[PDB]
Protein backbone atom coordinates (compact mmCIF):
# COMPACT_ATOMS: atom_id res chain seq x y z
CA UNK A 1 0.00 0.00 0.00
CA UNK A 2 2.88 2.37 0.79
CA UNK A 3 4.60 1.88 -2.56
CA UNK A 4 1.25 2.04 -4.40
CA UNK A 5 0.42 5.37 -2.77
CA UNK A 6 3.97 6.43 -3.56
CA UNK A 7 3.33 5.72 -7.23
CA UNK A 8 -0.02 7.54 -7.15
CA UNK A 9 1.45 10.54 -5.30
CA UNK A 10 4.48 10.75 -7.60
CA UNK A 11 2.34 10.52 -10.73
CA UNK A 12 -0.14 13.12 -9.48
CA UNK A 13 2.64 15.49 -8.42
CA UNK A 14 4.47 14.97 -11.70
CA UNK A 15 1.41 15.58 -13.87
CA UNK A 16 -0.20 18.41 -11.89
CA UNK A 17 3.11 20.19 -11.18
CA UNK A 18 4.39 19.87 -14.75
CA UNK A 19 1.00 21.05 -16.02
CA UNK A 20 1.18 24.03 -13.66
CA UNK A 21 4.69 24.79 -14.89
CA UNK A 22 3.59 24.53 -18.52
CA UNK A 23 0.49 26.65 -17.85
CA UNK A 24 2.58 29.34 -16.16
CA UNK A 25 5.11 29.35 -19.00
CA UNK A 26 2.32 29.47 -21.60
CA UNK A 27 0.49 32.23 -19.72
CA UNK A 28 3.53 34.47 -19.45
CA UNK A 29 4.81 33.61 -22.94
CA UNK A 30 1.47 34.70 -24.41
CA UNK A 31 1.26 37.67 -22.03
CA UNK A 32 3.51 39.85 -24.24
CA UNK A 33 1.09 38.97 -27.03
CA UNK A 34 -1.99 39.25 -24.84
CA UNK A 35 -0.95 42.83 -24.12
CA UNK A 36 -0.44 43.33 -27.90
CA UNK A 37 -3.94 42.97 -29.41
CA UNK A 38 -2.70 45.02 -32.38
CA UNK A 39 0.03 42.49 -33.25
CA UNK A 40 0.14 38.99 -34.72
CA UNK A 41 1.80 36.18 -32.76
CA UNK B 1 -8.08 64.14 -23.87
CA UNK B 2 -7.18 62.00 -20.86
CA UNK B 3 -10.87 61.39 -20.05
CA UNK B 4 -10.39 57.85 -21.39
CA UNK B 5 -7.96 57.07 -18.56
CA UNK B 6 -9.17 56.14 -15.12
CA UNK B 7 -7.73 56.51 -11.62
CA UNK B 8 -6.87 53.74 -9.21
CA UNK B 9 -7.60 54.56 -5.59
CA UNK B 10 -6.71 53.27 -2.13
CA UNK B 11 -8.04 54.52 1.22
CA UNK B 12 -10.34 56.78 -0.79
CA UNK B 13 -7.43 58.56 -2.49
CA UNK B 14 -5.84 57.97 -5.87
CA UNK B 15 -2.57 56.05 -5.64
CA UNK B 16 -2.26 54.91 -9.26
CA UNK B 17 -4.07 54.71 -12.57
CA UNK B 18 -5.26 52.33 -15.25
CA UNK B 19 -5.97 52.56 -18.96
CA UNK B 20 -7.89 50.71 -21.65
CA UNK B 21 -5.99 49.77 -24.80
CA UNK B 22 -7.37 47.67 -27.65
CA UNK B 23 -10.28 46.87 -25.39
CA UNK B 24 -8.02 45.54 -22.63
CA UNK B 25 -7.80 47.36 -19.32
CA UNK B 26 -4.44 47.39 -17.59
CA UNK B 27 -3.35 48.57 -14.16
CA UNK B 28 0.03 48.29 -12.44
CA UNK B 29 0.31 45.33 -10.11
CA UNK B 30 2.35 47.30 -7.56
CA UNK B 31 -0.51 49.82 -7.24
CA UNK B 32 -2.80 48.32 -4.62
CA UNK B 33 -6.08 50.14 -5.14
CA UNK B 34 -9.63 49.97 -6.44
CA UNK B 35 -10.87 51.30 -9.77
CA UNK B 36 -13.36 54.16 -10.10
CA UNK B 37 -15.57 52.74 -12.85
CA UNK B 38 -17.70 49.97 -11.35
CA UNK B 39 -18.01 48.25 -14.72
CA UNK B 40 -14.23 48.17 -14.98
CA UNK B 41 -14.15 46.88 -11.40
CA UNK B 42 -16.37 44.00 -12.55
CA UNK B 43 -13.71 42.71 -14.95
CA UNK B 44 -11.52 39.80 -13.84
CA UNK B 45 -7.92 40.98 -14.08
CA UNK B 46 -5.23 38.56 -15.27
CA UNK B 47 -2.01 38.99 -13.29
CA UNK B 48 0.70 39.63 -15.88
CA UNK B 49 3.16 39.68 -12.97
CA UNK B 50 6.12 39.37 -15.35
CA UNK B 51 5.33 42.99 -16.32
CA UNK B 52 4.21 44.18 -12.85
CA UNK B 53 0.85 44.66 -14.50
CA UNK B 54 -2.55 43.01 -14.62
CA UNK B 55 -5.06 43.17 -17.43
CA UNK B 56 -8.55 42.17 -18.45
CA UNK B 57 -10.79 42.43 -21.48
CA UNK B 58 -13.40 45.16 -21.05
CA UNK B 59 -16.86 44.47 -22.52
CA UNK B 60 -18.00 45.74 -25.92
CA UNK B 61 -20.13 48.54 -24.44
CA UNK B 62 -16.87 50.53 -24.36
CA UNK B 63 -15.44 48.95 -27.53
CA UNK B 64 -14.99 52.35 -29.19
CA UNK B 65 -13.65 54.03 -26.05
CA UNK B 66 -10.42 52.03 -25.74
CA UNK B 67 -7.16 53.72 -26.65
CA UNK B 68 -5.48 52.68 -29.88
CA UNK B 69 -1.86 51.58 -29.61
CA UNK B 70 0.88 52.56 -32.05
CA UNK B 71 4.34 50.99 -32.15
CA UNK B 72 6.13 53.61 -34.25
CA UNK B 73 8.41 55.69 -32.02
CA UNK B 74 10.45 58.23 -33.97
CA UNK B 75 12.79 60.13 -31.63
CA UNK B 76 10.92 63.14 -30.31
CA UNK B 77 8.52 64.47 -27.72
CA UNK B 78 5.70 62.14 -26.66
CA UNK B 79 2.76 63.49 -24.67
CA UNK B 80 2.40 62.68 -20.99
CA UNK B 81 0.27 63.52 -17.96
CA UNK B 82 2.72 66.25 -16.93
CA UNK B 83 3.56 67.25 -20.50
CA UNK B 84 5.83 65.30 -22.81
CA UNK B 85 8.96 63.14 -22.72
CA UNK B 86 11.82 62.95 -25.22
CA UNK B 87 12.08 59.47 -26.71
CA UNK B 88 15.70 58.67 -27.55
CA UNK B 89 17.61 55.50 -28.48
CA UNK B 90 14.76 53.41 -27.10
CA UNK B 91 14.58 55.29 -23.80
CA UNK B 92 11.56 57.29 -22.71
CA UNK B 93 13.29 60.29 -21.15
CA UNK B 94 11.54 62.75 -18.83
CA UNK B 95 12.87 66.31 -18.48
CA UNK B 96 14.68 65.38 -15.29
CA UNK B 97 12.97 65.85 -11.92
CA UNK B 98 9.29 66.09 -12.85
CA UNK B 99 6.90 63.31 -11.84
CA UNK B 100 6.91 60.86 -8.97
CA UNK B 101 4.98 58.28 -6.99
CA UNK B 102 1.24 57.93 -7.47
CA UNK B 103 1.42 58.26 -11.26
CA UNK B 104 1.83 54.68 -12.49
CA UNK B 105 -0.65 53.60 -15.13
CA UNK B 106 -0.53 56.96 -16.87
CA UNK B 107 -0.38 56.48 -20.65
CA UNK B 108 2.12 58.24 -22.87
CA UNK B 109 0.78 59.67 -26.09
CA UNK B 110 1.70 60.44 -29.67
CA UNK B 111 0.77 63.84 -31.04
CA UNK B 112 -1.91 61.95 -33.00
CA UNK B 113 -3.64 61.18 -29.69
CA UNK B 114 -2.74 57.47 -29.72
CA UNK B 115 -1.14 55.58 -26.84
CA UNK B 116 2.48 54.45 -27.11
CA UNK B 117 3.58 53.61 -23.54
CA UNK B 118 2.46 53.23 -19.93
CA UNK B 119 4.29 54.72 -16.94
CA UNK B 120 5.68 52.22 -14.43
CA UNK B 121 8.13 54.39 -12.49
CA UNK B 122 11.35 56.31 -12.89
CA UNK B 123 14.62 57.84 -11.68
CA UNK B 124 17.82 59.45 -13.00
CA UNK B 125 21.24 57.93 -13.77
CA UNK B 126 23.49 60.98 -14.19
CA UNK B 127 22.14 62.88 -17.21
CA UNK B 128 18.34 62.38 -17.51
CA UNK B 129 15.39 61.06 -15.52
CA UNK B 130 14.56 57.69 -17.08
CA UNK B 131 11.05 56.26 -16.80
CA UNK B 132 10.41 52.57 -16.37
CA UNK B 133 7.57 51.76 -18.77
CA UNK B 134 5.88 48.93 -20.62
CA UNK B 135 5.69 49.26 -24.39
CA UNK B 136 5.47 47.23 -27.56
CA UNK B 137 8.48 46.27 -29.66
CA UNK B 138 8.97 47.31 -33.28
CA UNK B 139 7.50 43.87 -34.07
CA UNK B 140 4.51 44.83 -31.90
CA UNK B 141 5.33 42.39 -29.09
CA UNK B 142 5.08 44.15 -25.76
CA UNK B 143 8.23 44.64 -23.70
CA UNK B 144 9.22 46.21 -20.39
CA UNK B 145 11.96 48.85 -20.43
CA UNK B 146 13.19 49.86 -16.98
CA UNK B 147 16.63 51.46 -16.60
CA UNK B 148 17.92 50.26 -13.24
CA UNK B 149 16.79 52.31 -10.25
CA UNK B 150 13.62 53.48 -12.05
CA UNK B 151 11.67 52.32 -9.01
CA UNK B 152 7.88 51.99 -9.40
CA UNK B 153 5.94 55.20 -8.94
CA UNK C 1 -40.32 66.26 -19.55
CA UNK C 2 -39.62 62.94 -17.81
CA UNK C 3 -36.78 63.62 -15.32
CA UNK C 4 -39.06 62.28 -12.55
CA UNK C 5 -38.27 58.86 -14.07
CA UNK C 6 -35.03 56.97 -13.91
CA UNK C 7 -32.82 54.43 -15.70
CA UNK C 8 -32.13 50.93 -14.50
CA UNK C 9 -28.43 50.19 -14.98
CA UNK C 10 -26.45 47.02 -15.63
CA UNK C 11 -23.08 46.29 -17.30
CA UNK C 12 -22.98 50.02 -18.08
CA UNK C 13 -26.08 49.86 -20.28
CA UNK C 14 -29.03 52.04 -19.42
CA UNK C 15 -30.82 48.75 -20.12
CA UNK C 16 -34.18 50.24 -19.19
CA UNK C 17 -36.04 52.85 -17.19
CA UNK C 18 -38.49 53.00 -14.30
CA UNK C 19 -41.29 55.30 -13.23
CA UNK C 20 -42.78 56.39 -9.92
CA UNK C 21 -46.55 56.31 -10.52
CA UNK C 22 -49.21 56.43 -7.81
CA UNK C 23 -46.52 56.19 -5.15
CA UNK C 24 -45.33 52.84 -6.50
CA UNK C 25 -42.09 52.15 -8.30
CA UNK C 26 -42.70 50.49 -11.65
CA UNK C 27 -40.06 48.81 -13.80
CA UNK C 28 -40.03 46.10 -16.47
CA UNK C 29 -39.57 42.65 -15.00
CA UNK C 30 -37.61 41.25 -17.96
CA UNK C 31 -34.99 43.98 -17.36
CA UNK C 32 -32.50 43.50 -14.51
CA UNK C 33 -29.98 45.93 -13.08
CA UNK C 34 -29.42 48.80 -10.68
CA UNK C 35 -32.14 51.44 -10.80
CA UNK C 36 -30.10 54.63 -11.11
CA UNK C 37 -32.07 56.43 -8.40
CA UNK C 38 -30.45 54.43 -5.60
CA UNK C 39 -33.27 55.27 -3.18
CA UNK C 40 -35.60 53.24 -5.41
CA UNK C 41 -33.36 50.21 -4.88
CA UNK C 42 -34.34 50.16 -1.20
CA UNK C 43 -37.88 49.21 -2.27
CA UNK C 44 -38.77 45.52 -2.20
CA UNK C 45 -40.70 44.63 -5.35
CA UNK C 46 -43.81 42.55 -5.96
CA UNK C 47 -44.19 40.93 -9.36
CA UNK C 48 -46.78 40.58 -12.13
CA UNK C 49 -44.86 38.31 -14.51
CA UNK C 50 -47.83 37.95 -16.85
CA UNK C 51 -47.52 41.71 -17.40
CA UNK C 52 -43.69 41.48 -17.30
CA UNK C 53 -43.74 44.19 -14.64
CA UNK C 54 -42.98 44.51 -10.94
CA UNK C 55 -43.79 47.18 -8.40
CA UNK C 56 -43.25 48.33 -4.85
CA UNK C 57 -44.32 51.20 -2.64
CA UNK C 58 -41.87 54.10 -3.00
CA UNK C 59 -40.57 55.49 0.33
CA UNK C 60 -42.75 58.16 1.91
CA UNK C 61 -39.95 60.75 1.97
CA UNK C 62 -40.54 61.36 -1.74
CA UNK C 63 -43.79 59.50 -2.46
CA UNK C 64 -45.62 62.80 -2.94
CA UNK C 65 -43.41 63.42 -6.00
CA UNK C 66 -44.92 60.44 -7.85
CA UNK C 67 -46.54 60.80 -11.26
CA UNK C 68 -50.18 59.84 -11.74
CA UNK C 69 -51.82 57.65 -14.38
CA UNK C 70 -54.87 58.38 -16.53
CA UNK C 71 -58.14 56.83 -17.58
CA UNK C 72 -58.06 58.99 -20.72
CA UNK C 73 -56.87 57.29 -23.91
CA UNK C 74 -58.49 59.13 -26.85
CA UNK C 75 -56.65 58.82 -30.17
CA UNK C 76 -54.02 61.45 -30.84
CA UNK C 77 -50.48 62.46 -30.00
CA UNK C 78 -48.99 61.93 -26.54
CA UNK C 79 -45.65 63.31 -25.38
CA UNK C 80 -42.93 60.66 -25.35
CA UNK C 81 -39.22 60.45 -24.61
CA UNK C 82 -38.65 60.43 -28.38
CA UNK C 83 -40.97 63.38 -28.93
CA UNK C 84 -44.44 61.88 -29.23
CA UNK C 85 -46.38 58.78 -30.19
CA UNK C 86 -49.62 58.65 -32.15
CA UNK C 87 -52.35 56.72 -30.37
CA UNK C 88 -54.59 55.41 -33.12
CA UNK C 89 -57.14 52.62 -33.59
CA UNK C 90 -56.83 52.21 -29.83
CA UNK C 91 -53.14 51.34 -30.14
CA UNK C 92 -49.90 53.13 -29.40
CA UNK C 93 -48.16 53.58 -32.76
CA UNK C 94 -44.73 54.96 -33.60
CA UNK C 95 -42.99 55.69 -36.95
CA UNK C 96 -41.32 52.65 -38.48
CA UNK C 97 -37.97 52.17 -36.74
CA UNK C 98 -37.42 55.05 -34.31
CA UNK C 99 -36.56 54.87 -30.65
CA UNK C 100 -36.48 51.26 -29.60
CA UNK C 101 -34.43 48.77 -27.60
CA UNK C 102 -33.35 50.43 -24.36
CA UNK C 103 -36.71 52.14 -23.73
CA UNK C 104 -38.17 49.36 -21.56
CA UNK C 105 -39.90 51.20 -18.75
CA UNK C 106 -40.03 54.48 -20.63
CA UNK C 107 -43.27 56.36 -19.88
CA UNK C 108 -45.78 57.87 -22.28
CA UNK C 109 -47.43 60.98 -20.89
CA UNK C 110 -50.65 62.96 -20.98
CA UNK C 111 -50.09 66.53 -22.17
CA UNK C 112 -51.69 67.62 -18.87
CA UNK C 113 -48.68 66.18 -17.02
CA UNK C 114 -50.05 62.70 -16.41
CA UNK C 115 -48.92 59.23 -17.55
CA UNK C 116 -51.14 57.30 -19.94
CA UNK C 117 -49.10 54.06 -20.16
CA UNK C 118 -45.71 52.36 -19.79
CA UNK C 119 -43.94 50.79 -22.78
CA UNK C 120 -42.44 47.29 -22.78
CA UNK C 121 -41.09 46.93 -26.32
CA UNK C 122 -42.03 47.32 -29.95
CA UNK C 123 -43.04 45.56 -33.15
CA UNK C 124 -43.47 46.88 -36.67
CA UNK C 125 -45.50 45.76 -39.67
CA UNK C 126 -43.89 48.40 -41.88
CA UNK C 127 -46.48 51.17 -41.92
CA UNK C 128 -45.73 51.98 -38.27
CA UNK C 129 -43.83 50.65 -35.29
CA UNK C 130 -46.36 48.98 -33.00
CA UNK C 131 -45.79 49.29 -29.26
CA UNK C 132 -46.36 46.69 -26.56
CA UNK C 133 -47.36 48.55 -23.39
CA UNK C 134 -49.24 48.34 -20.10
CA UNK C 135 -52.25 50.66 -19.94
CA UNK C 136 -55.36 51.42 -17.90
CA UNK C 137 -59.06 50.66 -18.28
CA UNK C 138 -61.59 53.43 -17.78
CA UNK C 139 -62.45 51.87 -14.40
CA UNK C 140 -58.78 51.53 -13.40
CA UNK C 141 -58.18 48.00 -14.73
CA UNK C 142 -54.50 47.82 -15.62
CA UNK C 143 -54.18 46.00 -18.93
CA UNK C 144 -51.15 45.11 -21.02
CA UNK C 145 -51.39 45.74 -24.76
CA UNK C 146 -48.93 43.86 -26.96
CA UNK C 147 -49.08 43.67 -30.75
CA UNK C 148 -48.24 40.20 -32.02
CA UNK C 149 -44.56 39.31 -32.09
CA UNK C 150 -43.61 42.45 -30.19
CA UNK C 151 -39.93 42.40 -29.27
CA UNK C 152 -38.58 43.52 -25.89
CA UNK C 153 -36.86 46.89 -25.85
CA UNK D 1 -14.46 77.92 5.18
CA UNK D 2 -16.48 75.18 6.88
CA UNK D 3 -17.16 74.17 3.25
CA UNK D 4 -15.21 70.92 3.66
CA UNK D 5 -17.15 69.84 6.77
CA UNK D 6 -18.46 66.44 5.92
CA UNK D 7 -22.08 65.31 5.62
CA UNK D 8 -23.23 62.00 7.08
CA UNK D 9 -25.59 59.98 4.91
CA UNK D 10 -28.17 57.27 5.59
CA UNK D 11 -30.85 56.01 3.19
CA UNK D 12 -29.93 58.90 0.91
CA UNK D 13 -30.90 61.42 3.56
CA UNK D 14 -28.37 63.80 5.07
CA UNK D 15 -28.79 62.29 8.52
CA UNK D 16 -25.86 64.14 10.07
CA UNK D 17 -22.48 65.79 9.72
CA UNK D 18 -18.92 65.22 10.87
CA UNK D 19 -15.84 67.33 11.48
CA UNK D 20 -12.08 66.97 11.86
CA UNK D 21 -10.57 69.01 14.69
CA UNK D 22 -6.80 69.19 15.09
CA UNK D 23 -6.62 66.14 12.84
CA UNK D 24 -8.93 64.09 15.06
CA UNK D 25 -12.15 63.16 13.31
CA UNK D 26 -15.26 63.57 15.44
CA UNK D 27 -18.90 62.82 14.72
CA UNK D 28 -21.96 62.08 16.86
CA UNK D 29 -22.34 58.54 18.11
CA UNK D 30 -26.15 58.62 18.03
CA UNK D 31 -26.06 59.61 14.35
CA UNK D 32 -26.54 56.37 12.40
CA UNK D 33 -25.27 55.58 8.90
CA UNK D 34 -21.84 56.33 7.44
CA UNK D 35 -19.60 59.22 6.51
CA UNK D 36 -19.95 60.00 2.80
CA UNK D 37 -16.14 60.33 2.46
CA UNK D 38 -14.13 57.14 2.02
CA UNK D 39 -10.89 58.59 3.40
CA UNK D 40 -12.75 59.27 6.63
CA UNK D 41 -14.76 56.04 6.42
CA UNK D 42 -11.46 54.15 6.65
CA UNK D 43 -11.02 55.52 10.19
CA UNK D 44 -11.68 52.92 12.91
CA UNK D 45 -14.16 54.98 14.92
CA UNK D 46 -14.02 54.65 18.71
CA UNK D 47 -17.12 55.08 20.85
CA UNK D 48 -17.42 57.95 23.34
CA UNK D 49 -20.78 56.91 24.75
CA UNK D 50 -20.79 59.36 27.64
CA UNK D 51 -20.11 62.16 25.16
CA UNK D 52 -22.45 60.81 22.44
CA UNK D 53 -19.55 60.91 20.00
CA UNK D 54 -16.97 58.73 18.30
CA UNK D 55 -13.46 59.78 17.30
CA UNK D 56 -10.58 58.40 15.27
CA UNK D 57 -7.43 59.55 13.46
CA UNK D 58 -7.50 60.80 9.87
CA UNK D 59 -4.87 60.33 7.14
CA UNK D 60 -2.30 63.00 7.92
CA UNK D 61 -2.56 64.62 4.46
CA UNK D 62 -5.30 66.89 5.86
CA UNK D 63 -3.05 68.08 8.71
CA UNK D 64 -2.73 71.32 6.71
CA UNK D 65 -6.50 71.96 6.67
CA UNK D 66 -8.10 70.16 9.64
CA UNK D 67 -10.39 72.58 11.44
CA UNK D 68 -8.66 74.59 14.17
CA UNK D 69 -10.61 74.43 17.42
CA UNK D 70 -10.51 77.08 20.11
CA UNK D 71 -11.69 76.51 23.66
CA UNK D 72 -11.99 80.14 24.76
CA UNK D 73 -15.54 81.23 23.94
CA UNK D 74 -16.64 84.59 25.34
CA UNK D 75 -20.39 85.19 25.17
CA UNK D 76 -21.46 86.56 21.81
CA UNK D 77 -22.39 85.66 18.26
CA UNK D 78 -20.80 82.61 16.64
CA UNK D 79 -20.87 81.34 13.07
CA UNK D 80 -23.12 78.38 12.38
CA UNK D 81 -24.84 76.36 9.66
CA UNK D 82 -28.03 78.41 9.74
CA UNK D 83 -25.94 81.59 9.70
CA UNK D 84 -25.21 82.13 13.37
CA UNK D 85 -25.91 81.15 16.98
CA UNK D 86 -26.19 83.35 20.04
CA UNK D 87 -24.04 82.22 22.96
CA UNK D 88 -25.02 83.55 26.38
CA UNK D 89 -25.37 82.40 29.98
CA UNK D 90 -23.00 79.55 29.16
CA UNK D 91 -25.40 77.97 26.65
CA UNK D 92 -25.68 78.03 22.88
CA UNK D 93 -29.02 79.26 21.54
CA UNK D 94 -30.82 79.91 18.26
CA UNK D 95 -34.08 81.51 17.14
CA UNK D 96 -37.19 79.42 17.75
CA UNK D 97 -38.02 76.67 15.24
CA UNK D 98 -34.90 77.00 13.10
CA UNK D 99 -33.06 73.83 12.09
CA UNK D 100 -33.73 70.38 13.49
CA UNK D 101 -33.11 66.71 12.77
CA UNK D 102 -30.04 65.97 10.67
CA UNK D 103 -28.22 69.04 11.97
CA UNK D 104 -26.46 66.78 14.49
CA UNK D 105 -22.72 67.16 14.07
CA UNK D 106 -22.81 70.67 12.66
CA UNK D 107 -19.94 72.63 14.25
CA UNK D 108 -19.95 76.12 15.73
CA UNK D 109 -17.14 78.48 14.86
CA UNK D 110 -15.54 81.80 15.75
CA UNK D 111 -15.89 84.31 12.95
CA UNK D 112 -12.09 84.42 12.98
CA UNK D 113 -12.45 80.86 11.68
CA UNK D 114 -11.96 78.64 14.75
CA UNK D 115 -14.41 75.88 15.66
CA UNK D 116 -15.68 75.80 19.23
CA UNK D 117 -18.62 73.44 19.59
CA UNK D 118 -20.93 70.87 17.99
CA UNK D 119 -24.75 70.79 18.01
CA UNK D 120 -26.68 67.77 19.31
CA UNK D 121 -30.28 69.05 19.65
CA UNK D 122 -32.23 71.72 21.46
CA UNK D 123 -35.17 72.93 23.54
CA UNK D 124 -37.67 75.79 23.41
CA UNK D 125 -39.22 76.89 26.74
CA UNK D 126 -38.70 80.28 28.39
CA UNK D 127 -35.94 81.79 26.24
CA UNK D 128 -34.12 81.54 22.90
CA UNK D 129 -33.96 77.98 21.56
CA UNK D 130 -30.91 76.50 23.21
CA UNK D 131 -28.74 73.82 21.62
CA UNK D 132 -27.57 70.64 23.27
CA UNK D 133 -23.87 71.00 22.70
CA UNK D 134 -20.41 69.76 23.55
CA UNK D 135 -18.12 72.54 24.73
CA UNK D 136 -14.50 73.26 25.55
CA UNK D 137 -13.85 74.88 28.92
CA UNK D 138 -10.89 77.26 29.12
CA UNK D 139 -9.13 74.35 30.82
CA UNK D 140 -9.22 72.82 27.34
CA UNK D 141 -11.67 70.18 28.54
CA UNK D 142 -14.44 68.84 26.32
CA UNK D 143 -17.79 69.08 28.08
CA UNK D 144 -21.26 68.01 26.93
CA UNK D 145 -24.27 70.15 27.82
CA UNK D 146 -27.93 69.21 27.45
CA UNK D 147 -30.73 71.76 27.91
CA UNK D 148 -33.51 70.02 29.81
CA UNK D 149 -35.36 67.61 27.53
CA UNK D 150 -33.38 68.49 24.40
CA UNK D 151 -34.16 65.95 21.72
CA UNK D 152 -31.15 64.42 19.94
CA UNK D 153 -31.22 65.76 16.40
Amino acid sequence: VIVLCGVALAILVGIASSAACIAKARRDCLTPYALAPNATV
Amino acid sequence: ESDKTFPIMLNGQVNGYACVVGGRLMKPLHVEGKIDNEQLAAVKLKKASMYDLEYGDVPQNMKSDTLQYTSDKPPGFYNWHHGAVQYENGRFTVPRGVGGKGDSGRPILDNRGRVVAIVLGGANEGTRTALSVVTWNQKGVTIKDTPEGSEPW
